[PDB]
């Protein structure tokens, strides 16, 4: 059972990749996974708006910043068929240029 | 006073024929503001609030 | 049963003794308003309406826009249809200004002829036309119904009693 | 059928009488008899509102009569009411 | 209204819908497919007698779901049964065609109607997810294009906002509908004349719809929950319309 | 076809950054993406301006959808930059709203373009 | 009752005419 | 899970014989679900998970037969007189409820009688109903074979 | 002379003859519409002469695309090779009732001696043969028509709408609780075999704490 | 007689704050069919002086 957990975990982590690549490369495979199933789907998540995926000083401030980050991340994985990763990448600089600033 | 200012006893008077517009039907005013869905007054079964064509 | 029965009974009796539904208010109704009587005016004619104003002569539409300051539109049903068509021959004429192109035909899904119940019914149900008849009973009866415009007939030329807008 | 009598009791007649349980409601007029069938359930939340849709946990309780004495507004409401119209009828 | 308080359910007048009596009121429908909520709302889940099972019910939302006011706004007839066939024209999302199914429960079956693309999809999504919803996504001005699909359907609900509701629905009822038929018509007046009146736009509905031989039964607005509305319920009578 | 749904040609898009302004003006329209979302959430929206030339098209598409369910229409702008200055503010916006007030002197302005732009639709 | 006591018409037959201190209320 | 191991798809389905998971008629009822079913097409790698799930399932229920033959025959072993009276399953399920067998020694027969609806039993002592009668042993083979006063006595 | 008439079905086409015509002036009377509703009466109006159904679902797909467009298709081509009687090309065509004007030309142009009809009285007959269903077709028919329908306009909306496996996300969700399921019967099912093997060594359990290697442990160590 | 029953702690204050409860809708009641009375009699006193 625990070899069948560690397959099914790398399964997850490949269909992250697929599926929402740029979820999975701004704040993890496991953690956005998570927040779709918080959702319930991908189309609810780029349907709710950044306060919904915030409630889904300098913490809060870093929490609000990532939270629109993510919701434009769900935005671009759910209506883009083949999710490009540069976008992914590019986005988590932003918010690692943010906690720099902090 | 509003015997004396003719604008106010418009005023008051129009306004106090405003909140009974709620009591004889059901006024709109705003919508659903907070999370709430169902009604805070209650549902009721046999009322029927519904006008019939009649043949 | 007995009277005298029914006599210590009554004297027995003050001794001891001594799915629903409401139709809604509609939502074009202000107290008695009925502020959903702008230009262009939707009308309903009766038969009495009609040869009445073919004995003071008076033109019909022209009449209806010249007493109501703006565009009307004029309607009649099946029901007065059949009752033109019953009173037929005298008021031939009158069926012949009856069936126009201008007159917009309505239809109905009534059993009888009786208009009376057929355009109260209408009234009932829709509160946005303005009645034009003659008749007294249907005019009290449009009377008691508040907040409806009712324009009769009378003297020189047509007469609105209810509409707030008189000018 | 014939078991949490006592409860379930309390619980509709409490729904009878909601009417005075806060002074600013001022439900509608209805009799509402017993119904033939009815499950008592507890509403389960969504996610999306864990602030205040979600209730709580510590104040979770399993009767709405338990949660009306819970209430504190409506307990002092009630007391001050209470003792007010048991000095009328004294 | 919190997520943790106790209401009672009870059967409404009509069949298939529930009512919640608590502090506040609130319009329930049993649920068919447990566990999620199909546009995220507060459902209550009550437990019923081999260890009980958790069956769920779902709220019903007025200010969001048309339909929900003439059960809560209350009309006399309700065309729907717990077991009946009803073709939705105008199947916008779940927030009305998953109540619908869950008021024909698991016998009754929804043809769901819808056009446009993405909402269709998320159509298609809820329609996998529930079984008794097949979902169309051919133009609702040709029943002859997607006429290999429905056979006679025993009550239409029609949400459509098109200016030709009325010859859309006249279409779909000459080829589809059962005689003595229900219909449930949604008018918008704004959708339909912004410049005129509300209650003549409605006249007017009602005046086609005697035209297009549906007996009228009974009218609602619907008004303290959605302005500019209206719903007609009526029968298609097809014989006889005197 | 692209996934840019309706676009105006120049002059539809002059005259409804013309509304822009005028709404912006008087209060009546609101500003930004999510706060799109959040108005068409409340059910006030009457219509929505969006952008083309935005880092993409998908974070704004994802407001198309809720405007078909919420039967509240849409059009496209070519420039953000333009709808930002139509805006008034020193950053181009890529998504506005024109929301809804009866007491309102433009109402029938908003309500005109209303029917050219169901007519576009 | 003082009228229904004149005419109390004694032959009427009716069918119904055929039918510490906490420590004792326990008890009984 | 048997059917999940054996094929994957709708063709795969209808090609393969099933008599051995099932009998003919759900055979052919699962033949014509596969030549009209609605759902999507499932990958490759989605196929490969969900058949370890299958895996997995067939091996739970395979050990937790297993797991009852050992049960079996532990309680023959502890107490073989209660297994010639009662049965294995309720004679557990008593010790499992008292506890010990030195407990359920203890315990008096009314105890063993009304082990299991001990709800019922003090609720109905406690508002004056009739005391429930079989509890815990009426999913013994001979209660289950009387009936109604007979399976009281 | 409305000597045939067609109706699509997802298990297929069905060709039907009729043998007494209704009469056209009084087509919305009282009786007519009774009959129309009747089922015993409608029998002596259509006699099914042909049923053919689609091979497989995906043939069945493409024919019912096919007729959503308006085209015709092989099988429907076939069907009326087989069953309409060639008629003189120029008069006297042989009659065919549809419901589609946008399938009439179509077929028109396909075979010349037949004629498209698609009135309101075609439609009704259309309509109570929908209405009555496989009670014309005699036990014909195998395969259940509500599951076609449902089998058919899932694929036909998922053809249209083009569905798309990358786009599911249910894998994603049922993976999450799969996950959080496992790893509560990884902790659950290793104390239990730490209590059961704690029984025989107790000591094992307070010398490895780590409960994957407990279990391989108790699996070397027997 | 009613039925002699002891109870502990939580049901005597249901049952207490359940009788406060029914007190507090009994008196609302009162108030209400009175006010609903003298509405009433008030009534038939202006039918009497509009009929009259
Ligand atoms: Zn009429």
């Amino acid at each position: 059972l625990a070899d069948y957990r560690r397959q099914l975990y790398d399964y997850l982590c490949e269909k992250m990749h697929t599926v929402a690549p740029n979820l999975s490369e701004l704040i993890g495979e496991v953690i956005g996974a998570r927040l779709i199933s918080h959702a319930g789907s991908l189309t609810n998540l780029s349907k709710q708006a950044a306060s919904t995926v915030q409630i889904l000083k300098n913490k809060g401030r870093i929490s609000r910043y990532l939270a629109n980050k993510c919701s434009m991340a769900s935005r671009i994985d759910n209506y883009s068929e083949e999710p490009s990763n540069v976008f992914g990448s590019v986005l988590k600089k932003q918010v690692e240029q943010r906690l720099e600033f902090y | 006073k509003d015997n004396r200012n003719s604008r106010v006893k418009k005023r008051k008077k129009y306004q106090k024929a405003q909140k009974k517009l709620k009591s004889v039907r059901a006024v709109y005013s705003g919508g659903q503001s907070g999370v709430y869905e169902g009604e805070k007054t209650g549902i009721k079964k046999g009322l029927t609030r519904s006008v019939k064509f009649k043949n | 049963a007995k009277k005298t029965r029914k006599f210590g009974l009554v004297k027995r009796t003050l001794n001891t003794k001594k799915t629903r539904n409401i139709p809604q208010v509609s939502s074009a109704l202000f107290f008695q308003y009925n502020q959903a009587i702008k230009p262009p005016y939707q009308v309903l004619i009766d038969t009495n309406f009609i040869n009445f104003s073919i004995q003071k002569k008076v033109d019909i539409v022209r009449g209806m826009m010249d007493c109501l300051l703006a565009k009307c539109n004029p309607l009649i049903t099946d029901c007065v249809m059949a009752e033109l068509e019953k009173l037929g021959p005298k008021y031939r004429i009158a069926l012949k200004l009856a069936r126009d192109p201008r007159i917009k035909r309505l239809s109905c899904s009534h059993k009888g002829t009786y208009a009376d119940d057929c355009l109260v019914h209408r009234v009932l149900q829709h509160k946005c036309y303005i009645v034009a008849t003659n008749d007294a009973g249907l005019k009290q009866r449009i009377r008691k119904i508040p907040g409806i415009p009712l324009m009769s007939v009378g003297g020189h030329a047509y007469v609105i009693e209810k509409l707030p807008d008189v000018f | 059928d014939d078991n949490m009598r006592r409860e379930v009791q309390r619980d509709l007649l409490l729904i009878k009488h909601r009417a005075a349980l806060d002074p600013k409601r001022h439900y509608k007029k209805q009799r509402w008899e017993v119904p033939e069938r009815f499950a008592i359930g507890t509403i389960i939340e969504d996610k999306s509102e864990f602030y205040s849709s979600r209730m709580n946990r510590k104040e979770r309780k399993s009767t709405i009569l338990e949660t009306l004495m819970g209430d504190e507004a409506s307990n002092k409401y009630f007391k001050r009411k209470y003792n007010e119209i048991q000095e009328k009828s004294t | 209204a919190r997520g943790g308080a106790k209401v009672v359910i009870e059967p409404h007048r009509h069949a298939g819908v529930y009512i919640a009596r608590g502090k506040e009121d609130l319009l329930v429908t049993k649920n068919m497919a447990p566990g999620e909520s199909v546009y995220g709302e507060k459902r209550i889940s009550v437990e019923e007698p081999v260890p009980p099972t958790k069956v769920e019910y779902r709220v019903w939302n007025p200010f969001r779901s048309k339909l929900a006011a003439g059960i809560m706004g209350g009309l006399d007839e309700l065309f729907i049964a717990p077991g009946k066939k009803v073709l939705y024209l105008g199947a916008a999302s779940g927030t009305s065609v998953s109540h619908v199914s869950d008021v024909v429960g698991p016998e009754g079956v929804v043809y769901a109607v819808e056009f446009s693309h993405r909402p269709g999809r998320e159509l298609i999504s809820m329609a996998k997810k529930r079984p008794n919803i097949i979902p169309i996504i051919e133009d609702a001005r040709h029943p002859q294009k997607y006429r290999m699909l429905i056979g006679m359907v025993d009550c239409v609900f029609a949400d459509v906002a098109q200016p030709d509701q009325a010859r859309i629905i006249a279409l779909n009822s000459h080829m589809f509908l059962k005689d003595q038929g229900g219909v449930v018509i949604s008018i918008k007046a704004n959708c339909i004349d912004s410049t005129v009146d509300a209650e003549t736009v409605f006249a007017r509905e009602v005046q086609k719809l005697r035209e297009e031989r549906i007996k009228p039964l009974e009218q609602l607005t619907l008004e303290p929950y959605e302005r500019d509305h209206c719903i007609v319920v009526g029968r298609y009578m097809r014989s006889g319309l005197k | 076809n692209p996934k840019a749904f309706p676009l105006a040609d120049a002059a539809l898009t002059q005259q409804i950054l013309d509304v822009v302004q005028q709404a912006a003006n008087l209060r009546q329209l609101k500003k930004g993406a999510n706060e799109a979302t959040k108005t068409l959430n409340r059910g006030i929206s009457e219509f929505i301006i969006m952008a083309a030339d935005c880092e993409p098209i998908e974070i704004l598409l994802h407001l198309p959808l809720l405007c078909e369910d919420k039967n509240v229409p849409y059009v496209f702008v070519p420039s953000r930059v333009a709808l930002g200055r139509a805006c008034g503010v020193s950053r181009p916006v890529i998504a506005a709203s024109i929301t809804t007030n009866d007491a309102s002197a433009i109402k029938t302005q908003i309500y005109a373009v209303k029917d050219k732009i169901e007519t576009l639709l | 009752l003082r009228e229904k006591a004149k005419e109390r018409n004694p032959d009427e037959y009716y069918h119904a005419m055929h039918s510490s201190m906490d420590q004792v209320k326990l008890l009984k | 899970a048997r059917i999940i191991l054996t094929m994957g798809i709708r063709s795969k389905a209808s090609e393969t014989d099933l008599s051995e998971i099932l009998p003919e008629e759900i055979e052919e009822r699962v033949k014509t679900a596969a030549e009209v079913s609605m759902g999507t097409e499932i990958t490759q790698t989605d196929l490969d998970n969900i058949n370890a799930l299958a895996e997995q399932i067939v091996e739970f229920a395979a050990y937790r037969e297993q797991l009852s033959n050992y049960l079996s025959a532990r309680m023959k072993a502890i107490a073989p007189n209660l297994t010639q009276l009662v049965g294995e399953l309720v004679g557990a399920r008593l010790i499992a409820h008292s506890g010990s067998l030195i407990s359920l020694a203890k315990s008096p027969a009314s105890t063993i009688q009304i082990l299991g609806a001990e709800k019922a039993l003090f609720r109905a002592l406690k508002t004056k109903h009739d005391t429930p009668k079989y509890g815990l042993l009426y999913h013994a083979s001979l209660v289950g074979q009387a009936t109604g006063k007979n399976k009281g006595k | 002379p409305i000597e045939y008439l067609l109706f699509e079905e997802p298990t297929g086409y069905a060709v039907f003859k009729v043998k007494l015509q209704q009469d056209d002036i009084g087509s919305r009377l009282k009786e007519v519409q009774e009959q129309i509703n009747d089922f015993g009466a409608f029998t002596k109006l259509i006699e099914l002469v042909s049923f053919a159904p689609f091979k497989g679902a995906a043939e069945a797909l493409e024919n019912a695309n096919d007729i959503s467009e308006g085209l015709v298709s092989e099988s429907l081509k076939a069907i009326l090779d087989l069953n309409l009687p060639k008629a003189s090309s120029k008069k006297k065509n042989i009659t065919l009732a549809i419901s589609d004007k946008n399938l009439g030309p179509s077929i028109k142009e396909e075979f010349p001696y037949v004629d498209c009809i698609s009135n309101e009285l075609a439609q009704d007959l259309i309509r109570g043969v929908r209405l009555h269903g496989e009670k014309l077709f005699k036990g014909l028919q195998s395969g259940d028509l509500e599951r076609a329908q449902l089998g058919l306009g899932h694929a036909y909306s998922r053809a249209k709408v083009k569905f798309s496996v990358q786009k599911n996300d249910n894998h994603i969700i049922q993976a999450i609780a799969l996950l959080d399921q496992l790893d509560k019967d990884i902790n659950t099912f290793a104390m239990r075999v730490k209590e059961w093997y704690g029984w025989h060594f107790p000591e094992l359990a307070k010398l490895v704490p780590d409960n994957y290697t407990f279990a391989k442990l108790v699996l070397f160590i027997k | 007689a009613k039925r002699a029953v002891v109870l502990g702690g939580d049901e005597k204050k249901a049952r207490s704050f359940i009788q406060k409860v029914l007190t507090i809708s009994k008196a609302k009641d009162s108030k209400r069919k009175e006010q609903k009375a003298s509405q009433r009699k008030e009534r038939l006193k202006k039918l009497a002086k509009m009929e009259e």
